[PDB]
RNA sequence: UUCAUCUAGACAGCCGGACGGUGGCCAUGGAAGUCGGAAUCCGCUAAGGAGUGUGUAACAACUCACCGGCCGAAUGAACUA
C-alpha cells in the first residue's frame, strides 16, 4: 500500500555511543563492540538528540515496513547486549544416562563435548562460537550457562547444543532427554 | 490421633439403607465401621425417605456424628411431600408437584443464614430457581414468574 | 450497550455519593471472590462496597466533579484495583470490618510479598529430596533421616519484595503463609478530606 | 524417571506443539498456519498428541 | 463488502478474581459444571455458564467464557475477487 512514512525510535542510553555509517551499526557499550551488517534492509537512520535514534522506511511496502521493526529490534538487541549482555540458562533433562557436557579444548577451538546422551558412545562436539562464554552453574544441578553480548550468538549456540542433542529412533514424547534453554535472560540482573 | 475431626457432607438417598459399595470407601480409611454409619445415615434421613439430601459426618475417635444438612433442594422436594418413592422401579420421577408460597419462603428463611442474599425477597428467589431446577410449580406459576413478581413487590415476601 | 449501563454505573455511583459522607479506597488486590463475598457479607447495612474500571469512575468522578469540586485529590487514588466502600457510618469500625479477612496464601509465586520473612526454626518433615530450594538459597538446615529440620531463622525474602520463584515455591512446600489476602485500604475519603488509612 | 520440572521444560520443546494435518509438520503449539508451502500454508491443524 | 468494538479506554499481551444456593433435576454401580436427557434460574455482584476445555472411580486439582489491573489508538469477524 506504500505507507508515506513509518518510523522507529531506538533509545540509546548513557554508557554506549552508536555509529551509524550507511548500514553497518557500530555500538559500543560497557561490555564491548557490536557490528552489524545492514546493507540488505534499505531503511533510513538519523540521530535526533544522541540519545535517540530515528529507523524510517519511506514509501515502504508491507514486507518493508515490517523489516524496519525488525531492523530497530535488531538494534535494540545490540545495545542491550553491549550494556546488560545475555545469558542463555540450560538444564540438562535425563531419565536414566547422565548427559556429561564437559568443555574440551582441540587445537584451541573451545568444543562443547557430550558424552552418554541416551548412553551413546558417540561423542558429540559442539564449537563455542566467538564471544560466548560458558559456565557450568553450581547450586543448579546440570545447568550450563552462555552468556555474551550478542544474542544472536549467544543463542545460537545454545541452539546447536540443544539439536545436537535430539533423540532418533524414538517416542520423543517419552524418551525426553536433552539440552534445553530453561531461561534466556540479561547477565546483569533486574537492569 | 482420635481427637481428629473429619467433616463428611455427601448427598444421599435418605431414609433408607444407603449403598454400602458407596459410603464404606470413604470411612474406611479413617478406621469406621460401615454398618454404624448406615444406621446413622438411614435413622437422620428417616424423613427424607425417597428424598436425596445430603446430610453431613463428623468424624471423631473412630465414631460418627450424623446431621442431614438441610440442602435447599431436598427441603423443597420435602416440601413438595412425596411419600416415600419407589425409586428402585419408580425411575423418571417428574416430582413437580405444586407448591404454595409458605414452604418455599420457609425455607429460604432456613437458609437465608448462610446466604449471602440482602433479603429474604432474594433468598426466595434462591429457592424459587432451586425449585425450577426440579420443575417444582408454585401456585400455578412458574418459579421464575414468582422470582420476577416478588421483585416487583406484589408478592411481598415478609423480611422476617 | 455500554453507554446505558455506563450512564447507569454513573447515576448511581453519584447516588452512592451524596448519601454516603465519607469512602473506602480499598487496595483490593488478590481478594478473592468468595473473600469479598463475606467482606460485604460484613458490610451489610454498615457500609457499601462498589466496584467499577479505574477509568470509567474517574470519568464520572470528573463529571461529578463538575458540581461537586471536593474530588480532585480523589483523582489520582483511583489507580490500580481499588474499589470504593462508600460509608455512612464511624470509619474506625469500617477499617476493622475492612482489615478482618485476612485468609494467608503460602508464598504466592511473582506477587508482591508484603511481610518480612522470618522462617522459624521448625522441622520441616517435607521429603528430603526437595532440599533443591534450600540448598540453592543457601538456608542452613540439617537433612536428619529425610525430615530435614530448619536450624537456624533466615530470610530468604521481605516485604515489598517479589518473591523470586525459587523462595515462593520454598515457602509454597514450607507451609509458611504470609501472603494474607485481604481488601488493604489505601485511603480514606473523610468528609470533604481524604487521608491515608492508616490512622484508622 | 525426570522430576516434574525438568518434564515441563522438555515437553514445552517436545511435546507442547501442534501438528498439521496436510503435511505432518510439526508447528508452535498456537500457530494458526502451516510454515510450509507445499502444505498451501494451511490452517488444517491439530494438537501433538499427548502421551498416555 | 457487510457487521461489530473503541478515550465512558478497543484487540493482543502480561497479572487478579472467576463465587454461593447447588453434589441443581432425572437417571448410572460411580457422574459433584465437564459419560447421557431435559431444565439454564436466582442471589452476592466490577464478575463469573447449573459451564469452555484438561482431568478424577466419583472427588479433587487446573483452564476458559465473564469482569477486573497495566499500556493508551485504533481494532476484530465473516465474506468478495
Ligand atoms: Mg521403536
Ligand atoms: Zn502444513
Amino acid at each position: 500500500m506504500k505507507y508515506i512514512q513509518t518510523e522507529q525510535q531506538i533509545e540509546v542510553p548513557e554508557g554506549v555511543t552508536v555509529s551509524i555509517k550507511s548500514r553497518i551499526v557500530k555500538v559500543v557499550g560497557p561490555r564491548g563492540t557490536l557490528t552489524k551488517n545492514l546493507k540488505h534492509i534499505d531503511v533510513t537512520f538519523t540521530k535526533v538528540n544522541n540519545q535517540l535514534i530515528k529507523v524510517a522506511v519511506h514509501n515502504g511496502g508491507r514486507k518493508h515496513v515490517a523489516a524496519l521493526r525488525t531492523v530497530k529490534s535488531l538494534v535494540d538487541n545490540m545495545i542491550t547486549g553491549v550494556t546488560k549482555g545475555y545469558k542463555y540458562k540450560m538444564r540438562y533433562v535425563y531419565a536414566h544416562f547422565p548427559i556429561n557436557v564437559n568443555i574440551v579444548e582441540k587445537d584451541g577451538a573451545k568444543f562443547i563435548e557430550v558424552r552418554n546422551f541416551l548412553g551413546d558412545k558417540k561423542i558429540r562436539n559442539v564449537p563455542v562460537r566467538d564471544g560466548v562464554t560458558i559456565e557450568f552453574s553450581t547450586n543448579v544441578k546440570d545447568e550450563i550457562v552462555l552468556s555474551g553480548n550478542s544474542v544472536e550468538d549467544v543463542s545460537q549456540n545454545a541452539a546447536d547444543l540443544q539439536q545436537i542433542c535430539r533423540v532418533r529412533n524414538k517416542d520423543i514424547r517419552k524418551f525426553l532427554d536433552g539440552i534445553y534453554v530453561s531461561h534466556k535472560g540479561f547477565i546483569t540482573e533486574d537492569l | 490421633d482420635p481427637n481428629e475431626v473429619k467433616y463428611l457432607y455427601l448427598r444421599a438417598v435418605g431414609g433408607e439403607v444407603g449403598a454400602s459399595a458407596a459410603l464404606a470407601p470413604k470411612i474406611g480409611p479413617l478406621g469406621l465401621s460401615p454398618k454404624k454409619v448406615g444406621e446413622d445415615i438411614a435413622k437422620a434421613t428417616k424423613e427424607f425417605k425417597g428424598i436425596k439430601v445430603t446430610v453431613q459426618l463428623k468424624i471423631q475417635n473412630r465414631q460418627a456424628a450424623a446431621s442431614v444438612v438441610p440442602s435447599a433442594s431436598s427441603l423443597v422436594i420435602t416440601a413438595l411431600k412425596e411419600p416415600p418413592r419407589d425409586r428402585k422401579k419408580d425411575k423418571n420421577v417428574k416430582h413437580s408437584g405444586n407448591i404454595q408460597l409458605d414452604e418455599i419462603i420457609e425455607i429460604a428463611r432456613q437458609m437465608r443464614d448462610k446466604s449471602f442474599g440482602r433479603t429474604l425477597a432474594s433468598v426466595t428467589k434462591e429457592i424459587l430457581g432451586t425449585a425450577q431446577s426440579v420443575g417444582c410449580r408454585v401456585d400455578f406459576k412458574n418459579p421464575h414468574d414468582i422470582i420476577e413478581g416478588i421483585n416487583a413487590g406484589e408478592i411481598e415476601i415478609p423480611e422476617n | 450497550g455500554i453507554r446505558e449501563k455506563k450512564a447507569e454505573y454513573f447515576a448511581k455511583l453519584r447516588e452512592y455519593l451524596e448519601e454516603y459522607k465519607s469512602l473506602f479506597v480499598v487496595g483490593v488486590d488478590n481478594v478473592s471472590s468468595q473473600q469479598m463475598h463475606e467482606v460485604r457479607k460484613e458490610l451489610r447495612g454498615r457500609a457499601v462496597v462498589l466496584m467499577g474500571k479505574n477509568t470509567m469512575v474517574r470519568r464520572a468522578i470528573r463529571g461529578f466533579l463538575s458540581d461537586l469540586p471536593d474530588f480532585e485529590k480523589l483523582l489520582p487514588f483511583v489507580k490500580g484495583n481499588v474499589g470504593f466502600v462508600f460509608t455512612n457510618e464511624p470509619l474506625t469500625e469500617i477499617k476493622n470490618v475492612i482489615v478482618s479477612n485476612r485468609v494467608a496464601a503460602p508464598a504466592r509465586a511473582g506477587a508482591v510479598a508484603p511481610e518480612d520473612i522470618w522462617v522459624r526454626a521448625v522441622n520441616t518433615g517435607m521429603e528430603p529430596g526437595k532440599t533443591s530450594f534450600f540448598q540453592a538459597l543457601g538456608v542452613p538446615t540439617k537433612i536428619a533421616r529425610g525430615t530435614i529440620e530448619i536450624v537456624s531463622d533466615v530470610k530468604v525474602v521481605d516485604a515489598g519484595n517479589k518473591v523470586g520463584q525459587s523462595e515462593a515455591s520454598l515457602l509454597n512446600l514450607l507451609n509458611i503463609s504470609p501472603f494474607t489476602f485481604g481488601l488493604t485500604v489505601v485511603q480514606v475519603y473523610d468528609n470533604g478530606q481524604v487521608f491515608p488509612s492508616s490512622i484508622l | 524417571i525426570i522430576e516434574p520440572s525438568l518434564k515441563a521444560l522438555a515437553s514445552k520443546y517436545n511435546c507442547d506443539k501442534s501438528v498439521c494435518r496436510k503435511c505432518y509438520a510439526r508447528l508452535p503449539p498456537r500457530a494458526t498456519n502451516c510454515r510450509k508451502r507445499k502444505c498451501g500454508h494451511t490452517n488444517q491443524l491439530r494438537p501433538k498428541k499427548k502421551l498416555k
